[PDB]
């Protein structure tokens, strides 16, 4: 999954 | 309001320490109530509304998807009722944060920085309603997401500086929307790049505080863009 | 009971994909449902019911210390009112699993195995009520939970050989709550040494499948003793 | 902490 903040 | 009792500085108190307890529902209760007394969310306050809600809805998320994941190698009712029961709990949740949003953090906003953090927040959970939407409403909620984030990318670019770590948290999730639930891959290897090298540009700026901060999310960034090409 | 619609099969299934999805307030209540409908718990399904209220108790406990901590450094009333409510809230489980094992687990399990289960859970949740307690009703938790463990020893001595992971999980715990809750450390390290080397002494008489449970738990017996020798 | 099960 792709890292989101 | 069940919190509409307590006092909006203990409210922040407790949601400080239900954080120092990863007690993260507490702590969304908590700003709940907070945002619910009607002023305007300082910075830190802002951050604890964000990271108590992305750790209730993050635990949502990931509980969807392992059932999810079970429920199409399946394909009794069990497996698609309970992936059923936690999809209506994180709309709930969603719902919920959104809410707060539209009644009246955006309109109350009065300064870009606060505006952005908001508009990214609304593009955030359009998204994570999105993640679950199977129809006619997903099309929709895809749009509305992209429109918060659009209107919070145009304020951010006029108004914060390319290493700001709210426009480039904004950034960052705006590229994993363009990714992962527009089908925009390009769109989306296309601002993640845009942003970082422009954010390294500006890192000559930044005292060591600041640069420890937008390197983080520059991180991030890379290892995204690591992932996609 | 809010899950007393629900079949029993349906909430057993269910359970197991709440634990799947790290979903253990969901897998408690399911397993509550599930021994509400009255039938006796396959040894599985008491590893479910087992499981699931550790994680949420566990959770509780964590952040009870946490707070705890907070408090006894600043010594306005947040910190206690918070620290006050987690508590509650993990006394309530508590009760609810305690009662449970009284209404009508206990009495119902008409097998050794099924008997030692419950009278070490029931030994835990008092446990775990003393951990918090602090008067004379402290004194009469602990001596509840102490009768708890040592008629579950008793049982399982006469029932059980020395390497059945219930029978070691019980004496794991017995001896912790000797050294953390009763000020006996002599006793805590007495059971933990004697019980690892009982066990020990019966590995030879293991399949290979029998063999890793029992060393599994052994590792924490000598953890244990390591820490307090 | 001690180990519990
Ligand atoms: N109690 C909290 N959690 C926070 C409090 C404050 C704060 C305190 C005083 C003044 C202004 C703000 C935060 C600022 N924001 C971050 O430090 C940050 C946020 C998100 C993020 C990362 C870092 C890296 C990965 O994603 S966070
Ligand atoms: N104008 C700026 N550059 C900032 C101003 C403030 C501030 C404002 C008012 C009071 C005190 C501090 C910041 C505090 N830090 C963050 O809010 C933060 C948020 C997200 C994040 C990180 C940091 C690191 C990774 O992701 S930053
Ligand atoms: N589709 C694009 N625009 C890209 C196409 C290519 C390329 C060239 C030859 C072969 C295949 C692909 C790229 C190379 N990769 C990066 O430039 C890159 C990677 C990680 C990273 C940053 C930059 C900055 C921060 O973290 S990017
Ligand atoms: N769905 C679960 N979680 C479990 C299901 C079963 C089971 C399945 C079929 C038949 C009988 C039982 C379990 C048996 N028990 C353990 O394997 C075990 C329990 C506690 C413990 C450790 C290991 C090591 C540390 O503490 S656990
Ligand atoms: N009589 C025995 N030796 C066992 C019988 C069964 C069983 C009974 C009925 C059906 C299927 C299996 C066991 C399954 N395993 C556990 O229940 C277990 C529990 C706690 C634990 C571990 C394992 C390892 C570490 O902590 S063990
Ligand atoms: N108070 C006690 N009865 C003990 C006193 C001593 C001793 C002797 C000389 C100096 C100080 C202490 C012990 C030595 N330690 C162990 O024997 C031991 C440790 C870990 C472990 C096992 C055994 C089995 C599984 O894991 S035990
Ligand atoms: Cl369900
Ligand atoms: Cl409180
Ligand atoms: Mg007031
Ligand atoms: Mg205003
Ligand atoms: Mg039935
Ligand atoms: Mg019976």
């Amino acid at each position: 999954f792709p890292a989101t903040v | 309001g069940a919190m509409g009792s307590m006092e909006r500085a203990s409210l922040i108190q407790k949601a400080k320490l239900a954080e120092q307890a990863e007690r993260y529902e507490d702590m969304a209760a908590f700003m709940k109530g907070a945002v619910e007394k009607g002023e305007e969310l300082s910075c830190e306050e802002r951050n604890l509304l964000s990271v108590a809600y992305k750790n209730v809805v993050g635990g949502q998320r990931a509980a969807w998807r392992v059932l999810s994941s079970i429920e199409q190698k399946s394909n009794g009712p069990e497996v698609r009722e309970y992936r059923e029961k936690v999809e209506t709990e994180l709309q709930g949740v969603c719902d919920t944060v959104l809410g707060l949003l539209d009644s009246h953090l955006i309109k109350e906003a009065g300064d870009a920085e606060s505006r952005v953090f908001y508009l990214k927040m609304k593009g955030d959970y359009y998204r994570y309603l999105a993640e679950v939407a199977t129809g006619d409403d997903k099309k929709r909620i895809i749009d509305s997401a992209r429109s918060a984030y659009q209107e919070a990318m145009d304020i951010s670019k006029k108004e914060m500086p390319p290493t700001n770590p709210i426009r480039l948290g904004l950034a960052l999730n705006f590229s994993v929307f363009h990714y992962e639930i527009a089908n925009s891959p390009e769109e989306a290897i296309s601002l993640a790049k845009t942003t970082f090298d422009e954010a390294m540009a500006d890192l000559h700026t930044l005292s060591e505080d600041s640069y420890k901060d937008s390197t983080l999310i520059m991180q991030l960034l890379r290892d995204n863009l690591t992932l996609w090409t």
